[PDB]
RNA sequence: GGCCUGCU
RNA sequence: AGUAGAAACAAGGCC
């Protein structure tokens, strides 16, 4: 039992920023409804977000950070930080 | 303090504590009264052990002096006393054999009645506290327990006192003794408390003296101390520096990229020199074959006496004369080794029984032919030290000679198919799987396809001739041994057939390093004749032995037969790299099959019986005057066994440096191919790279004038 | 028509066809003499690379010393050795921005295995430079040598059994007057300060044989034991750095290289707009090792141990301390044939200081005048860089500091790069709006490097798109490409014994069809080619032939009593039942069921005289040297049979003087196999203590009569005889 | 009564004792790797160098009273001159195959048991269902899997406590095992090889391969599964999958 | 002539 | 002579 909590998310408008952070590898996931969990960062991001999304950590004071720049109505899901074996409970995020 | 246990116990006692001092790594010198404690608990657990045995009842057998006897028996047995590693060992022992429980600290004694551990320990401090101390400590305990104080009182749970109390009187008596010893020593302002459990140590690793010095001399140049240099990292932090001498550095330090473009490269310039000479241990182009038509397989049969059964077989045999000469040695002597070779096999057909392997007398002949007695005598230097003539060996850039045509001409026929199957496989599992039976069927079509190759007789024959010569070698290291070439090989009609190109004489092969080298001298019959391409038999001195008469619709063309006869050498590594030359015929076939397997992957189907059979698809494998040549899957097959066959024989380091080096530009003239803009920061070294690989060797040479032309035929 | 295979490469890619470009079924080269040209030559190269530093005498081993650190910058594209302190400092120190905590944690850690490392484990490695001889040994023979003459000498910390503990003996042993050494010709001779201290810093160079892929030879370096602890320190800390780093590629196998090399090229094109072009540059770094300072490397290490405990600084700071002032060994020395008087002699390298030169062709005798210079007792000072590869660790965090230092935050243009770095190669994806961008990119790239004392070989380097590169001998092409022919010389019996090649024969052919794409069929030819081979190399033949042998006829009446012929080893001259689906299953259990139970329980039975396990770690692992690459070892699976004998050993001890060391192995061998049977944990778990064999053997017998009593064979008679025989080995330990 | 009665012969003779008295415990690894042999640089050429010589292997010196100097004809089996730095002597390849046809016989039946992990490749692979190759580009993707399939879930430090207290109880020292499922795997390894007699190492060696948890990258398409990447080799390639189900599922 | 070694 | 190629082999040492 070591545990995450998420932080960021809200409403945002198309084009605009958020910071997501996780206090407690380090990875951001995402999930909506039609599909799946997707893969979203770990630095490592798949391809549909990169340039876009940067993620950073702090080891000082436990924390990893998503930095979301230029967002799009598809990327409306809510966003959980996983490590390894654990997962937080996640924060929604609405373009 | 320290002088009462210089004075009172014995030896024995004092060095076993000092050992026990010694096991956790504590000195001795600050804190004394642990030293005196722990003794005096040792005392007791020994003078609480001795002088109680037991005989098979139980009524422990008390004797002030152990009579001479087997009734030595102790009755309770120390624990302590030995290291943590030994106490744990008869623990676990004792717990294993008396099925008791295991206790989770170091007891101090065991007994048999009652068959479980003793855990001593006389404190200071009055029993009735520190025993429910130690109980405490000790978690749900059967091990009985028991201890003294200085008063001179005892108790224990149970109201259990194991033996007699005359030993228990000796105990209290022992332990005033103590008491009122100190009493005239005055140590009570410690005694009673002097240990309070102190665990901490801080590892030092101190640079000093010399190798201080040397940390001194090991900064950069404007720096005096290691001490100043650390302090300076630690103050040092990034402030734009490597910005500063990038701008300072001068700017003709670059790595400009110039354009690789379809001009750009030039064909590889090849030495120019007398014509390269043939290096192969046998013949391969130029062999003949005496054959017998006997049902032997590969390895089964007597080599001596199918070998005389195979030259019996020809008819028409001529007192040999020579030829062509060596140009450098005796041909007298190749005349009269071989004259003696005939003479020795007549002497072995006589006797009963062929030998399995025969030795050859060492004559002058073969003395010179196999370079006997011609390793300098080693001495010392001092004592030729005045020798003029005395240098290095002769250490130089390998002679330059230039390519010929013959090399050529060995690959082309080195690529064409025969009439006969020079491979017979080995058993495999049977097929259980489907994919197996894919894998299997592919295999028989390698098979088919490669069996009747030049390749794969070539591969037997080196293979065959290297095992022999290695076995011979490591066998009769000293005396001249005769084997011959030997090859069995099935005709189309299905016969078995052996086959005899000639006879090896090895010799003296004394091989310590890998490196050591054994000569012999190769005869092999041949047709060629040697004075239309003499450049190619440099070191070979070739005979007329004798005239072959094989029918032809031109009457029977009744050639000679002669027989190429030379001194060569090789080496333990030579021969085992040689005596693996079947590891070519995978080299090739991987390749065909990754051919295949990358073409299937294309088409969801299995491709391999399409490729083989109707041979639609070909690939470039040679050019012709008329221009680039294509051939069917199976010839490329044989193209590349080929190659890796010539490569296993011509092998050298010309060869690696040049494969290395020109992979390179095939890479990058790869790149051009597929329009990925290559770029070159100093091609002309490239370039002089690969051709200082080129000096000697026909194998190199040959394959350098290949990428020339693929260079030339490339770029379009 | 004119045969020509290259031609094929018209129609197949390069890329596709490249294991046809690998002559790897020929000898690869050997060298055949001395090594001491190539060593000197190596000191000259490294020396004249650096020529323009500063030069200074050592105090203590007086030897001339050669520091370029901080010299003039490089005006040309020549190799350089002047590395610049502060550039160095600056790019550690990004690497630690880039990555907090960093070094910090890996400080620890490596504090941990420190202050826990035992002796013990200097034991497993190969061959170093013993300098109580003067020449290579085993790693465990010259720690043993190297521990006895110190505990002679009063030097007796390290009975405390930790590695520390030795390294703290071998510092004061710097400081001594006066060592004495033993030699056989026994003699006690009396080494004073400056000659021990050249003998503990001197390497002892050999020539390198197998090296496939050039056409010249090399030399390389092995260190004594002295220093072999510091090394290891600093290398375990390298390592743990580096496992934080996704740039290094030297830590890793080769499947990890290949993905990390995929992903960076895949994150390095896919984040790349259509506007930015992406180039890739396949670098190899000429002339690696020779470029390498030191006082670099401890500039470096001091830098990662800031802030943290001073014994830990001087531990890990004392083996580049050591480095720059680190002796050469020039080699074996010399032969010279005389062919007017027919004889040949062997001058040893030590008599290059004072032999006359008149022997010398023109280059050797040049190479002598110019390396005579920092001879001192038969040995060459090698200050200025490393010899081989021996910080291969810390060269790659450098490298990647390198590479690091390209993340667009400090290049502070629109042109980056990124890639992967392992020594002496490396793989360059370089981004830019323009042609323009790619080629300022790599020329300050190229720049940065040369203020580093790393050079990138202009001559085995080309750039072109993304997409197609190369990185030690993995030819990526939109994806890697299979090669099989660097694993071709693995295919043959490999040579620990029957059983043993065996199954590393059939093991090697299962993982290069899983790692190198080996088809099925050429699978199951390569399967028959090796056993062909395994039969004809062992004398083993099916037995059902007439093959007449050395070991055909009792092969052919094991076959004629056996009733199942099935079971019978290849070994026994057996059928052989392997294929495709059996290739990860050992040939005894293969055939277990189809063995008859005599032929079974004469196989496989303990008392077998033939089987000899030492250790755990010898049990089931073998040493294969593999092409092109450091010696590595394999897990293989096999049952002990009555075939896992080992071989002959090479028995010309006999002729030496060191002969007294066979005497003293089996007197070792014969304690250690009593120990065992008074401690069978002796082999599995290596024991542990400050007591004497004697000690724990007596009382372990003791201990171990009397329980046997209280339940066994044991009687009072022989319980009391064995205590009275232990009593009397006692009082012959005391006289 | 034997061992110490070696002991004592030992300590006897004066080099002996000095070594037996002045070495240390720990010392006792570095002595026993005290050898002059060099590890092979290429042992391929030199075992088909030596397997040509006549006695080119070694064995313990009891071969010499149980298998006989020569065989029917009169080729040698053993030679009584020992090797280089031990007491063992060198014998022919031969001595091998002899005591493969009339030397002692014993009872195999446990062997099973011990080489577990062997038997169990065996049994799965025997009882398998092969199915249709079918040829499509296999998307290989490199990733980190466990080969061992029959790890207990513990890592080689955590099962080497449960290895030693399973062949040697004595030796275990301070170490009590705690977690339970050490406690079943200790009392199952123990009554099944409670008189096992093939050697106390070859035991710890195999239980140690079959309890310690081992991890290799490799690069895999599809399965995954510990029992279908021992078969990777089969099922998978660069353009052909073969669909294969253990038997064990 | 007799005997020793073949990675030391 | 031959093998081979930046240095070696073409037996070594001990009596």
């Amino acid at each position: 039992q070591v545990q995450l909590q998420e932080s960021g998310g809200g409403l945002v408008q198309a084009g605009a920023s958020l910071r997501l952070s996780c206090t407690a590898p380090m990875g951001w996931f995402r999930q909506g409804p039609g599909k799946e969990r997707e893969f979203v960062a770990a630095t490592y991001y798949g391809d549909f977000v990169k340039g876009r999304f940067t993620i950073s950590r702090d080891n000082a004071k436990n924390t990893v950070y998503l930095q979301m720049n230029s967002l799009k109505p598809e990327d409306t899901a809510v966003y959980y930080c996983a490590r390894a074996d654990y997962w937080g409970q996640g924060t929604q995020v609405t373009v | 303090m320290e002088d009462f246990v210089r004075q009172c116990f014995n030896p024995m006692i004092v060095e076993l504590a000092e050992k026990a001092m010694k096991e956790y790594g504590e000195d001795l010198k600050i804190e004394t009264n642990k030293f005196a404690a722990i003794c005096t608990h040792l005392e007791v657990c020994f003078m609480y052990s001795d002088f109680h045995f037991i005989n098979e009842r139980g009524e422990s057998i008390i004797v002030e002096s152990g009579d001479p006897n087997a009734l030595l028996k102790h009755r309770f047995e120390i624990i302590e006393g030995r290291d943590r590693t030994m106490a744990w060992t008869v623990v676990n022992s004792i717990c294993n054999t008396t099925g008791a429980e295991k206790p989770k600290f170091l007891p101090d004694l065991y007994d048999y009645k009652e068959n479980r551990f003793i855990e001593i320990g006389v404190t200071r401090r009055e029993v009735h506290i520190y025993y429910l101390e130690k109980a405490n400590k000790i978690k749900s305990e059967k091990t009985h327990i028991h201890i003294f104080s200085f008063t001179g009182e005892e108790m224990a749970t149970k109201a259990d006192y194991t033996l007699d109390e005359e030993s228990r009187a000796r105990i209290k008596t022992r332990l005033f003794t103590i008491r009122q010893e100190m009493a005239s020593r005055g140590l009570w302002d410690s005694f009673r408390q002097s240990e309070r459990g102190e665990e901490t140590i801080e590892e030092r690793f101190e640079i000093t003296g010399t190798m201080r010095r040397l940390a001194d001399q090991s900064l950069p140049p404007n720096f005096s101390s290691l001490e100043n240099f650390r302090a300076y990292v630690d103050g040092f932090e990034p402030n734009g520096y490597i910005e500063g001498k990038l701008s300072q550095m001068s700017k003709e330090v670059n790595a400009r990229i110039e354009p690789f473009l379809k001009t750009t490269p030039r064909p590889l310039r090849l030495p120019d020199g007398p014509p390269c000479s043939q290096r192969s241990k046998f013949l391969l182009m130029d062999a003949l074959k005496l054959s017998i038509e006997d049902p032997s397989h590969e390895g089964e049969g007597i080599p001596l006496y199918d070998a005389i059964k195979c030259m019996r077989t020809f008819f028409g045999w001529k007192e040999p004369n020579v030829v062509k000469p060596h140009e450098k040695g005796i041909n007298p002597n190749y005349l009269l080794a071989w004259k003696q070779v005939l003479a020795e096999l007549q002497d072995i057909e006589n006797e009963e029984k062929i030998p399995k392997t025969k030795n050859m007398k060492k004559t002058s002949q073969l003395k010179w032919a196999l370079g006997e007695n011609m390793a300098p005598e080693k001495v010392d230097f001092d004592d030729c030290k005045d020798v003029s003539d005395l240098k290095q060996y002769d250490s130089d850039e390998p002679e330059l000679r230039s390519l010929a045509s013959w090399i050529q001409s060995e690959f082309n026929k080195a690529c064409e198919l025969t009439d006969s199957s020079w491979i017979e496989l080995d058993e495999i599992g049977e097929d259980v799987a489907p994919i197996e039976h894919i894998a299997s069927m592919r295999r028989n079509y390698f098979t088919a396809e490669v069996s009747h190759c030049r390749a794969t007789e070539y591969i037997m024959k080196g293979v065959y001739i290297n095992t022999a010569l290695l076995n011979a070698s490591c066998a009769a290291m000293d005396d001249f041994q005769l084997i011959p070439m030997i090859s069995k090989c099935r005709t189309k009609e299905g016969r078995r057939k052996t086959n005899l190109y000639g006879f090896i004489i090895k010799g003296r092969s004394h091989l310590r390093n890998d490196t050591d080298v054994v000569n012999f001298v190769s005869m092999e019959f041949s047709l060629t004749d040697p004075r239309l391409e003499p450049h190619k038999w440099e070191k070979y001195c070739v005979l007329e032995i004798g005239d072959m008469l094989l029918r032809s619709a031109i009457g029977q063309v009744s050639r000679p037969m002669f027989l190429y006869v030379r001194t060569n050498g090789t080496s333990k590594i030579k021969m085992k790299w040689g005596m693996e030359m079947r590891r070519c015929l995978l080299q090739s076939l991987q390749q065909i099959e990754s051919m295949i397997e990358a073409e299937s992957s294309v088409k969801e189907k299995d491709m391999t019986k399409e490729f083989f059979e109707n041979k639609s698809e070909t690939w470039p494998i040679g050019e012709s005057p008329k221009g680039v040549e294509e051939g069917s899957i199976g010839k490329v097959c044989r193209t590349l066994l080929a190659k890796s066959v010539f490569n296993s024989l011509y092998a050298s380091p010309q060869l690696e440096g040049f494969s290395a080096e020109s992979r390179k530009l095939l890479l990058i003239v790869q790149a051009l191919r597929d329009n990925l803009e290559p770029g070159t920061f100093d091609l002309g070294g490239l370039y002089e790279a690969i051709e200082e690989c080129l000096i000697n060797d026909p194998w190199v040479l040959l394959n350098a004038s290949w990428f020339n032309s693929f260079l030339t035929h490339a770029l379009r | 028509m004119d045969v020509n295979p290259t031609l094929l490469f018209l129609k197949v890619p390069a890329q596709n066809a490249i294991s046809t470009t690998f002559p790897y079924t020929g000898d690869p080269p050997y060298s055949h003499g001395t090594g001491t040209g190539y060593t000197m030559d190596t000191v000259n190269r490294t020396h004249q690379y650096s020529e323009k530093g500063r030069w200074t005498t050592n105090t203590e081993t007086g030897a001339p010393q050669l520091n370029p650190i901080d010299g003039p910058l490089p005006e040309d594209n020549e190799p350089s050795g002047y590395a610049q302190t502060d550039c160095v400092l600056e790019a550690m120190a990004f690497l630690e921005e880039s990555h907090p905590g960093i070094f910090e944690n890996s400080c620890l850690e490596t504090m941990e295995v420190v202050q826990q490392t035992r002796v013990d484990k200097l034991t497993q490695g190969r061959q170093t430079y013993d300098w109580t001889l003067n020449r290579n040994q085993p790693a465990a023979t010259a720690l043993a040598n190297t521990i006895e003459v110190f505990r002679s000498n009063g030097l007796t910390a390290n009975e405390s059994g930790r590695l520390i503990d030795f390294l703290k003996d071998v510092m004061e042993s710097m400081d001594k007057e006066e060592m004495e050494i033993t030699t056989h010709f026994k003699k006690k001779q009396r080494l004073n300060k400056r000659s021990y201290l050249i003998r503990a810093l001197t390497l002892n160079t050999m020539t390198k044989d197998a090296e496939r892929g050039k056409l010249k030879r090399r030399a390389i370096a092995t260190p004594g034991m002295q220093i072999r602890g510091f090394v290891y320190f600093v290398e375990t800390l390298a390592r743990s750095i580096c496992e934080k780093l996704e740039q290094s590629g030297l830590p890793v196998g080769g499947n990890e290289k290949k993905a990390k090399l995929a992903n960076v090229v895949r994150k390095m094109m896919t984040n790349s707009q259509d506007t930015e072009l992406s180039f890739t540059i396949t670098g190899d770094n000429t002339k690696w090792n020779e470029n390498q300072n030191p006082r670099m490397f401890l500039a470096m290490i001091t830098y990662i141990t800031r802030n943290q405990p001073e014994w830990f600084r001087n531990v890990l700071s004392i083996a580049p301390i050591m480095f720059s002032n680190k002796m050469a060994r020039l080699g074996k020395g010399y032969m010279f044939e005389s062919k007017s008087m027919k004889l040949r002699t062997q001058i040893p390298a030590e008599m290059l200081a004072s032999i006359d030169l008149k022997y010398f062709n023109d280059s050797t005798r040049k190479k002598i005048e110019k390396i005579r210079p920092l001879l001192i007792d038969g040995t060459a000072s090698l200050s200025p860089g490393m010899m081989m590869g021996m910080f291969n660790m810390l060269s790659t965090v450098l490298g990647v500091s390198i590479l690091n230092l390209g993340q667009k935050r400090y290049t502070k243009t629109t042109y980056w790069w990124d890639g992967l770095q392992s020594s002496d190669d490396f793989a360059l994806i370089v981004n830019a709006p323009n042609h323009e961008g790619i080629q300022a990119g790599v020329d300050r790239f190229y720049r940065t490097c040369k203020l580093l004392g790393i050079n990138m070989s202009k001559k085995k380097s080309y750039i072109n798109r993304t997409g197609t590169f190369e990185f030690t001998s993995f030819f990526y092409r939109y994806g890697f490409v299979a090669n099989f022919s660097m694993e071709l010389p693995s295919f043959g019996v490999s040579g620990i014994n029957e059983s043993a090649d065996m199954s590393i024969g059939v093991t090697v052919i299962k993982n290069n069809m899983i790692n190198n794409d080996l088809g099925p069929a050429t699978a199951q030819m390569a399967l028959q080619l090796f056993i062909k081979d395994y039969r004809y190399t062992y004398r083993c033949h099916r037995g059902d032939t007439q093959i007449q042998t050395r070991r055909s006829f009792e092969i052919k009446k094991l076959w004629e009593q056996t009733r199942s012929k099935a079971g019978l080893l290849v070994s026994d001259g057996g059928p052989n039942l392997y294929n495709i689906r059996n290739l990860h299953i050992p040939e005894v259990c293969l055939k277990w069921e189809l063995m008859d139970e005599d032929y079974q329980g004469r196989l496989c039975n303990p008392l077998n005289p033939f089987v000899s396990h030492k250790e755990i770690e010898s049990v089931n692992n073998a040493v294969m040297m593999p092409a092109h690459g450091p010696a590595k070892n394999m897990e293989y699976d096999a049952v002990a049979t009555t075939h896992s004998w080992i071989p002959k050993r090479n028995r010309s001890i006999l002729n030496t003087s060191q002969r007294g060391i066979l005497e003293d192995e089996q007197m070792y061998q014969k304690c250690c196999n009593l120990f065992e049977k008074f401690f069978p944990s002796s082999s599995y778990r290596r024991p542990v203590g400050i007591s004497s064999m004697v000690e724990a053997m007596v009382s372990r017998a003791r201990i171990d009569a009397r329980i046997d009593f209280e339940s066994g064979r044991i009687k009072k008679e022989e319980f009391a005889e064995i205590m009275k025989i232990c009593s009397t080995i006692e009082e012959l330990r005391r006289q | 009564m034997e061992r110490i009665k070696e002991l004592r012969d030992l300590m006897s003779q004066s080099r002996t004792r000095e070594i037996l008295t002045k070495t240390t415990v720990d010392h006792m690894a570095i002595i026993k790797k005290y050898t002059s042999g060099r590890q092979e640089k290429n042992p391929a050429l030199r075992m088909k160098w030596m397997m040509a010589m006549k006695y080119p292997i070694t064995a313990d010196k009891r071969i010499m009273e149980m298998i006989p100097e020569r065989n029917e004809q009169g080729q040698t089996l053993w030679s009584k001159t020992n090797d280089a730095g031990s007491d063992r002597v060198m014998v022919s390849p031969l001595a091998v195959t002899w005591w493969n046809r009339n030397g002692p016989t014993t009872s195999a039946v446990h062997y099973p048991k011990i080489y577990k992990t062997y038997f169990e490749k065996v049994e799965r692979l025997k009882h398998g269902t092969f199915g249709p190759v079918h040829f499509r580009n296999q998307v290989k993707i490199r990733r980190r899997v466990d080969i061992n399939p029959g790890h207990a879930d513990l890592s080689a430090k955590e099962a080497q406590d449960v290895i030693m207290e399973v062949v040697f109880p004595n030796e275990v020292g301070a170490r009590i095992l705690t977690s339970e499922s050490q406690l079943t795997i200790t009392k199952e390894k123990k009554e099944e090889l409670q008189d096992c007699k093939i050697s106390p190492l070859m035991v710890a060696y195999m239980l140690e391969r079959e309890l310690v948890r081992k991890t290799r990258f490799l690069p895999v398409a599809g399965g995954t599964s510990s029992v279908y990447i021992e078969v990777l080799h089969l099922t998978q390639g660069t353009c052909w999958e073969q669909m294969y189900t253990p038997g064990g599922e």
